[PDB]
RNA sequence: UUUGCUCCACACAAUAUAGAUGGAUACGAAUAAGGCGUCCUUGUGGCGUCGCUGAACCAUAGCAGGCUAGCAACGGUGCACUUGGCGGAAAGGCCUUGGGUGCUUGCUGGCGAAUUGCAAUGUCAUUUUGCGUGGGGAUAAAUCAUUUGUAUACGACUUAGA
RNA sequence: GCAGUCAAGCGUUCAUAGCGACAUUGCUUUUUGAUUCUUCGAUGUCGGCUCUUCCUAUCAUACCGAAGCAGAAUUCGGUAA
RNA sequence: AGAACUGGCGAUGCGGGAUGAACCGAACGUAGAGUUAAGGUGCCGGAAUACACGCUCAUCAGACACCACAAAAGGUGUUAG
RNA sequence: GGCCAGCAUCAGUUUUGGUGGCAGGAUAAAUCCAUAGGAAUGUAGCUUGCCUCGGUAAGUAUUAUAGCCUGUG
C-alpha cells in the first residue's frame, strides 16, 4: 500500500448518559497516512468488537518512530493471509533496522511469493528477536556468523553513453 | 567465390576470336589484338596476373574451347568454357595452365574405359505443350466440353490463387539437366580405322 | 612445479570496508560499513565527512580497496575515533582513484582563460617532448 | 534463499601439481596429464597450499551449489586418475554365439571389431578413443579391459561396445547377449 | 558524435543491439556493424534453432517466391531484428535504413578504423551469469549460411596483422611515456599539473 | 549524321544534397577476470601498477586567420616529388627512404583590422551534368533486313554471310 | 466422436501387461440438433470424374521404449504427416 | 430467446483498448498557452533500456480489464509456509 | 509610416530553479553527553591441548591492551 508510518490509533464506542466513559481500546498500525491509519482501525475493530464507525470515536491518532533507527535488529513477523484457495496463518523473519522498513520488506515478499494483495493481509504481530539463537529462519541465521565477510562477484556498472570505447571489466 | 583474374594465351584461333562476335563477317575482328600485345614487354603484366593467381587463388579453373571445325557441324563459331583443374598444388595448378596455353588436350587424358560420368546438357525442344503431356496428366473423359487434354480442378476456392504446384499448359523440354552414372564403353580414338 | 591457483581477489562487504558512496546528498563522500544487513543491504557510517549513520542498499555505494580495524555495529562516535585512527583519508587521498577525482574536479572549475592557458602550456610542452622522440 | 558461500576441499597428493587460470584445470601427476574445462559454471578456486585446494560459490542457488561438489568431483578424477588411472573390465555374455572380439586398424586406427554377435554376419567396430589402451585378458574368459588416464573417455569407450551389441527383436530378458561392463577400478594395485 | 559509427557485434545481445542500432538511424546517426557471427541471442541454442524453424515455415502457399523470405547470415538476421523496429516503408525509414551496414567478420575500411561497444546491449554486462544462450554464427550455419568457415579463416589472418599493429604501436606509446617522463617535474608541467593537466 | 571518344588539368555555367562545420582516435581474449610496466626459470611464472567510464586522447591562439623581422631548436607538420615494402574479405589503402618547398603559437618584435554601424547561417562543404579551349591516349560494334533449324505461337533462341 | 482422473473389479495368482464399474474432468467441430447474424433486385444441390494443397486423432514404411515378448506372430506406447 | 432498474449505442465525433456501434476516459463553435483523464514511456512511437524487494528458465515460457478460453488430476523442478 | 525583427521596462496566463523566516509532533525519534545495569557473533588477561620459537584452537573470563545492548536523565 506504500511507505508505511506506524501508528497507535485510540477508539472508543461513543459515550451514553448511562454508559460515559466507554473502554478505550489500542492498536498498532502500519500506514502511509492517518487516513488509511484510521481507516484500518475501524477495520480491525469491527473484527473484535459491537462498534463501527458511527457509533465511536477516533480519541487519538500518534506516530510512533523506531527507538534505534540506527541499530539493526531482527524481526520476528506473524502474518494472516489469504489465498486463492483458503486462508493460511504464517511466520517469517525480517532483519532490518526499523519495523517499519520491515513491514514494507514483508508486503513485498507476501506479494512476490504467494502473490497477496496488501488486502489479504493481516498482520499480527511484529517483535524484535532478542537473543540469536531464538533466531529461526535460516536465510536470516546465515547473517549472524562471527566475522562475516562476503564478495560481490562480477560487478556490472551502469553506462552513462550508449557507446563505449573500452570493453567493460566485471573486476571488483 | 568470386573470380579476381583472367590470364589469357597469346594468340587465339579464330574459332574461338570468332565466339565474342554476333557478326563476324562485318566486323573488324580486334578481339584481344591489345591483351595480345600485352605479351611484348618481356612477359611483365601476364607473369603478375599469374603470380597474383598464384599468391591467391583457392581453385583454378581452365579456360577451354572446342575445334568445331574438326567437327561436321555448319556452325564455325566454337564453344568456349571454365574446366576446374583438380590435380597438385594451386601454384602446379597454373604452372600448368600456362604451359598448357595454345596447346590441345585429348579426352584420354581425362577420361577413360569402364569410368562412370554424368553429361550436363540442354535437353530437346518442343514450344509450347498443353498439360497432358507436358505434366502426364490424365485425360480428362470423351464426353467432356470445352476440351479434355486439361486439368479438371486447378484448385479449390480457397487459397482463392492458382497455385505454384498445379500443373498448366508451357513450354517443354530445352532445359538444363545434370544427368548422372553414365558408364564410358569405349574412348575411341580419330586417327584409328 | 608447485600449483599456482590464480587467486580472484574481492573487495568485501565488512565491518570496517571504506566505501565510496555514489548517489544521494552524501555522494562523492566516504564511509564505513558498520554492521550488515541482508546480500544487499548494509549499515554505513562516515562522521568524518558528515554523512548520517544510515542503513543503505550496497547497489549505491561502491567498495573501495581500503578497510581498517571496526567493530562490529559500532556507533558513531567510536567510528569517528577508529577511522581517525587509521587515517583512512590521507589513505584514500593518496590513492590514484581519488586523484583522479580531484583532478576533473579542477578540470571542471577552469575559467576560459585558463583553458587558453592549459593550451598555451601544452604547446610548450609537446615541442620539448616531441623534440625528447627523436634523439632516442 | 541463496546461500551467502558454501566451499569444497580438493586434496592434492604428492606426485602431482594441478595450476588454473580462468577455469582451466590442468592436473600433472606420475601418469601423464589432463586438463579440463570448468569455464561453463562459475567457482572461485583458491589454492590453500601444495596439498589443499579450496572450490566455493558465493551467493549462489540451489542448482549452482548442486554444481559446487560435481566441479570438486571432475578435478579429484582427474587427480586420481593421473595417479592410480583407471581400469574399466567388462566380459563377454552370450547363450549359443561365441562372441569373437580383436583389435584392428585402418588409416592409423584401433578399432575395436565384434563379430558373429548373436551369430550376425554384421560386423560391430567402436573406435579406441585416445588415452585408452585395451588388453584381452588373460587367464580371464571372455574379458576386455579399458584402461587410462581419464575415467570419461574409458568409460564412455566402454559404454560404446556395451552399446554396440544391444539385442533387437528380442525378449532380451531372454536373449541377454552382449559385452557389459563388469567391474570398475584403478591401474595401480594394492590401491 | 561521429560521422559513423562501427560496432564491434561480438558480446552483444541481438535485440538490444537492434533496438538501439535503429534509434540512432531514425535520429540521424550512420552506424556500420562487425562481426555480426559473434552475435548472441539470449536463449540455449535448441529453443533458437527451433524458433528459426517456425520462421522458416512460413511461406505465401500460392507462391512462396513471394512470402516471407528467409536470410539465413548472421548479419542479415540482425538486419530482421533491425528492420522490424522502423517504420520501414515510410521514405523516413527507407532513409533511415540507407544510413546502416552490417556485416560478418570486418572487412576493408572498417578493420583499421576504431569500432566501439554498446554497454546496454552487452551480454556479459546484462545476461544473469548462468542464463545459457545463443550465438548467431553457430545458429546460422545450422539453418543454411553457407560462410562461417570462410569469414573464420580470414579473421585469424586479420586477427594476425592487427596483433603485429598493436604490438608496434604498445611499443611506441612506451617510447613516448619514456619522453613524457623526462619532461615530467620541469616547470611546464607542474604548471600544467596546476591546472588538472 | 558535319569533329566524335577517353584519361589528366582550369574555365565559365548550371544542377543538386535524408543534412561537414576541430579528429570514425584499428590488438586479441577473458568477465567467478583482465590491461599495462618490469624481472625472469619464458610460465596456467614472480613483482609492481591501473580501472570505479571518452568528464579521455589528440588537436585548438593569428584578416575564416592579413603583411612583415628576429632568436632558439634540427623538432613538428602541409604539399608535390622520389626509394624500398606491405595489404585481395569489398585489397584501391597502409608503411618506409631521400632531397625540395611552405607553415610553425617553442620564444621575442614591427604593421594591419573601425563605417558589416547593438543580432540577422551572413555564404568558406560535396553531388551529377553541360559547353567550349589544349597535355596525353585510343581508332568499335550492336541492331533491321537476309540466312540456319540443335529454336520458335509472336517476340525470343541458335547459325551463317566482304 | 475422441481423450483423461479415482481404482472397486477383470485378468489362474496379481487393481493399472492389456483392460476397467460407480463416479468425475475435458477436448473435437467430417454427426445431429439448437439458434437465425449474413445472403431471397440470387453466392446454381447430391454423387462421381480430374487436380492441388493442408491437418493428424498414424493404416503401411524408418528408429525406438512395454508385454501375461521363448521363437514366429501380435498387442500397448514414444519421435514421426 | 424472454423480463427488472439504471446507464449507453441507435442519433456521436474526440483520447485509450493495435483492430472493433455498445467497454475505459471524455461528449464537440474558430484558435493560442498551460495542465490532465483513461492508457502508456526498449525500438516501431511522443514518454525513465528509471528506482526497489522477490519470483520464474519452459526441446511448443510469459506478457494486462470487457477479450478473443482451458479442467480434473500429477511433478524428488524451484520457492516460501 | 508599410513589412519583419532585436532589446528594455511592464501587464495577463503559466512553467522551472535558488534562497529567508516561522509552526507542529514523544515540544519528532536518533547521534552526542552523563549514569545505572547487562549480555555475547566474548575485547584484554588467564588456563590447558597440540604446535618451526607465536600462531592457532576450547575453555574460562563481562572492560581490562576493542566494543555493543537496555533503561533513566
Ligand atoms: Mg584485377
Ligand atoms: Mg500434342
Ligand atoms: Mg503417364
Ligand atoms: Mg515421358
Ligand atoms: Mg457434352
Ligand atoms: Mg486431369
Ligand atoms: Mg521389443
Ligand atoms: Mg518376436
Ligand atoms: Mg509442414
Ligand atoms: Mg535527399
Ligand atoms: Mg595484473
Ligand atoms: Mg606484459
Ligand atoms: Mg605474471
Ligand atoms: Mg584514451
Ligand atoms: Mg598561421
Ligand atoms: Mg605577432
Ligand atoms: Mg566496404
Ligand atoms: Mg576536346
Ligand atoms: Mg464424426
Ligand atoms: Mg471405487
Ligand atoms: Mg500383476
Ligand atoms: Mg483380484
Ligand atoms: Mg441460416
Ligand atoms: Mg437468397
Ligand atoms: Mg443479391
Ligand atoms: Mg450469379
Ligand atoms: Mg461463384
Ligand atoms: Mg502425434
Ligand atoms: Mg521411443
Ligand atoms: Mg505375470
Ligand atoms: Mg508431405
Ligand atoms: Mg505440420
Ligand atoms: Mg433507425
Ligand atoms: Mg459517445
Ligand atoms: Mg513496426
Ligand atoms: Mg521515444
Ligand atoms: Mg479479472
Ligand atoms: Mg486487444
Ligand atoms: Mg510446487
Ligand atoms: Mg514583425
Ligand atoms: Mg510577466
Ligand atoms: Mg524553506
Ligand atoms: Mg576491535
Amino acid at each position: 500500500m506504500a511507505h508505511f508510518k506506524e501508528y497507535q490509533v485510540i477508539g472508543r464506542r461513543l459515550p451514553t448518559e448511562s454508559v460515559p466513559e466507554p473502554k478505550l481500546f489500542r492498536m498498532r498500525i502500519f500506514a502511509s497516512n492517518e487516513v488509511i491509519a484510521k481507516s484500518r482501525y475501524w477495520y480491525f475493530l469491527q473484527k473484535l468488537h459491537k462498534v463501527k464507525k458511527a457509533s465511536g470515536e477516533i480519541v487519538s491518532i500518534n506516530q510512533i518512530n523506531e527507538a534505534h533507527p540506527t541499530k539493526v535488529k531482527n524481526f520476528g513477523v506473524w502474518v494472516r493471509y489469504d489465498s486463492r484457495s483458503g486462508t493460511h496463518n504464517m511466520y517469517k523473519e525480517i532483519r532490518d533496522v526499523s519495523r517499519v522498513a520491515a513491514v514494507e520488506t514483508l508486503y513485498q515478499d507476501m506479494a512476490a511469493r504467494h502473490r497477496a494483495r496488501f488486502r489479504s493481509i493481516h498482520i499480527l504481530k511484529v517483535a524484535e528477536i532478542e537473543k540469536t539463537a531464538d533466531v529461526k529462519r535460516q536465510y536470516v541465521k546465515q547473517f549472524l556468523t562471527k566475522d562475516l565477510k562476503f564478495p560481490l562477484p562480477h560487478r556490472v556498472q551502469k553506462s552513462t553513453k550508449t557507446f563505449s570505447y573500452k570493453r567493460p571489466s566485471t573486476f571488483y | 567465390l568470386r573470380s579476381l583474374t583472367t590470364v589469357w594465351a597469346e594468340h587465339l584461333s579464330d574459332e574461338v576470336k570468332r565466339r565474342f562476335y554476333k557478326n563476324w563477317y562485318k566486323s573488324k575482328k580486334k578481339a584481344f589484338t591489345k591483351y595480345s600485345a600485352k605479351y611484348a614487354q618481356d612477359g611483365a603484366g601476364i607473369e603478375r596476373e599469374l603470380a597474383r593467381i598464384k599468391k591467391y587463388a583457392s581453385v583454378v579453373r581452365v579456360l577451354v574451347h572446342t575445334q568445331i571445325r574438326k567437327t561436321p557441324l555448319a556452325q564455325k563459331k566454337a564453344h568456349l568454357a571454365e574446366i576446374q583443374l583438380n590435380g597438385g598444388s594451386i601454384s602446379e595448378k597454373v604452372d600448368w595452365a600456362r604451359e598448357h596455353f595454345e596447346k590441345t588436350v585429348a579426352v584420354d587424358s581425362v577420361f577413360e574405359q569402364n569410368e562412370m560420368i554424368d553429361a550436363i546438357a540442354v535437353t530437346k525442344g518442343h514450344g509450347f505443350e498443353g498439360v497432358t503431356h507436358r505434366w502426364g496428366t490424365k485425360k480428362l473423359p470423351r464426353k467432356t466440353h470445352r476440351g479434355l487434354r486439361k486439368v479438371a480442378c486447378i484448385g479449390a476456392w480457397h487459397p482463392a490463387h492458382v497455385m505454384w504446384s498445379v500443373a498448366r499448359a508451357g513450354q517443354r523440354g530445352y532445359h538444363s539437366r545434370t544427368s548422372i552414372n553414365h558408364k564410358i564403353y569405349r574412348v575411341g580414338k580419330g586417327d584409328d580405322e | 612445479t608447485d600449483s599456482i591457483v590464480k587467486a580472484s581477489n574481492w573487495r568485501l562487504v565488512e565491518v570496517g570496508r571504506v566505501v565510496l558512496i555514489k548517489k544521494g546528498q552524501s555522494a562523492g563522500k566516504l564511509a564505513a560499513i558498520v554492521e550488515i544487513i541482508d546480500q544487499k543491504k548494509v549499515l554505513i557510517d562516515g562522521p568524518k565527512a558528515g554523512v548520517p549513520r544510515q542503513a543503505i542498499n550496497l547497489g549505491q555505494v561502491v567498495l573501495t580497496p581500503l578497510t581498517f580495524a571496526l567493530p562490529r555495529g559500532a556507533r558513531t562516535a567510536t567510528v569517528s575515533k577508529k577511522w581517525a585512527a587509521a587515517a583512512v583519508c590521507e589513505k584514500w587521498a593518496a590513492s590514484s582513484w581519488a586523484k583522479k577525482i580531484a583532478q576533473r574536479e579542477r578540470r571542471a572549475a577552469l575559467t576560459d582563460f585558463e583553458r587558453f592557458q592549459v593550451m598555451v602550456l601544452r604547446k610548450q610542452k609537446r615541442y620539448t617532448v616531441k623534440k625528447a622522440l627523436a634523439k632516442a | 534463499m541463496k546461500y551467502i558461500q558454501t566451499e569444497q576441499q580438493i586434496e592434492v597428493p604428492e606426485g602431482v601439481t594441478v595450476s588454473i587460470k580462468s577455469r582451466i584445470v590442468k592436473v600433472v601427476g606420475p601418469r601423464g596429464t589432463l586438463t579440463k574445462n570448468l569455464k561453463h559454471i562459475d567457482v572461485t578456486f583458491t589454492k590453500v597450499n601444495n596439498q589443499l585446494i579450496k572450490v566455493a560459490v558465493h551467493n549462489g542457488g540451489r542448482k549452482h551449489v548442486a554444481a559446487l561438489r560435481t566441479v570438486k568431483s571432475l578435478v579429484d578424477n582427474m587427480i586420481t586418475g593421473v595417479t592410480k588411472g583407471y581400469k574399466y573390465k567388462m566380459r563377454y555374455v552370450y547363450a549359443h554365439f561365441p562372441i569373437n572380439v580383436n583389435i584392428v586398424e585402418k588409416d592409423g586406427a584401433k578399432f575395436i571389431e565384434v563379430r558373429n554377435f548373436l551369430g550376425d554376419k554384421k560386423i560391430r567396430n567402436v573406435p579406441v578413443r585416445d588415452g585408452v589402451t585395451i588388453e584381452f585378458s588373460t587367464n580371464v574368459k571372455d574379458e576386455i579391459v579399458l584402461s587410462g588416464n581419464s575415467v570419461e573417455d574409458v568409460s564412455q569407450n566402454a559404454a560404446d561396445l556395451q552399446q554396440i551389441c544391444r539385442v533387437r527383436n528380442k525378449d532380451i530378458r531372454k536373449f541377454l547377449d552382449g559385452i557389459y561392463v563388469s567391474h570398475k577400478g584403478f591401474i595401480t594395485e594394492d590401491l | 558524435v561521429e560521422p559513423v559509427v562501427v560496432i564491434d557485434g561480438k558480446g552483444h545481445l541481438v535485440g538490444r543491439l537492434a533496438s538501439v542500432v535503429a534509434k540512432q538511424l531514425l535520429n540521424g546517426q550512420k552506424i556500420v556493424v562487425v562481426r555480426a557471427e559473434e552475435l548472441n541471442i539470449s536463449g540455449e541454442f535448441f529453443r533458437n534453432k527451433l524458433k528459426y524453424h517456425d520462421f522458416l515455415r512460413k511461406a505465401t502457399a500460392f507462391n512462396k517466391t513471394r512470402g516471407p523470405f528467409h536470410f539465413r547470415a548472421p548479419s542479415r538476421i540482425f538486419y530482421k531484428a533491425l528492420r522490424g523496429m522502423v517504420s520501414h516503408k515510410t521514405a523516413r525509414g527507407k532513409a533511415a535504413l540507407e544510413r546502416l551496414k552490417v556485416f560478418e567478420g570486418i572487412p576493408p575500411p572498417y578493420d583499421k578504423k576504431k569500432r566501439v561497444v554498446v554497454p546496454q546491449a552487452l551480454r556479459v554486462l546484462r545476461l544473469k551469469p548462468g542464463r545459457k544462450y545463443t550465438t548467431l554464427g553457430k545458429l546460422s550455419t545450422s539453418v543454411g549460411w553457407k560462410y562461417e568457415d570462410v569469414v573464420a579463416k580470414l579473421e585469424a589472418k586479420r586477427k594476425v596483422s592487427s596483433a603485429e599493429y598493436y604490438a608496434k604501436k604498445r611499443a611506441f606509446t612506451k617510447k613516448v611515456a619514456s619522453a613524457n617522463a623526462t619532461a615530467a617535474e620541469s616547470d611546464v608541467a607542474k604548471q600544467l599539473a596546476a591546472l588538472g593537466y
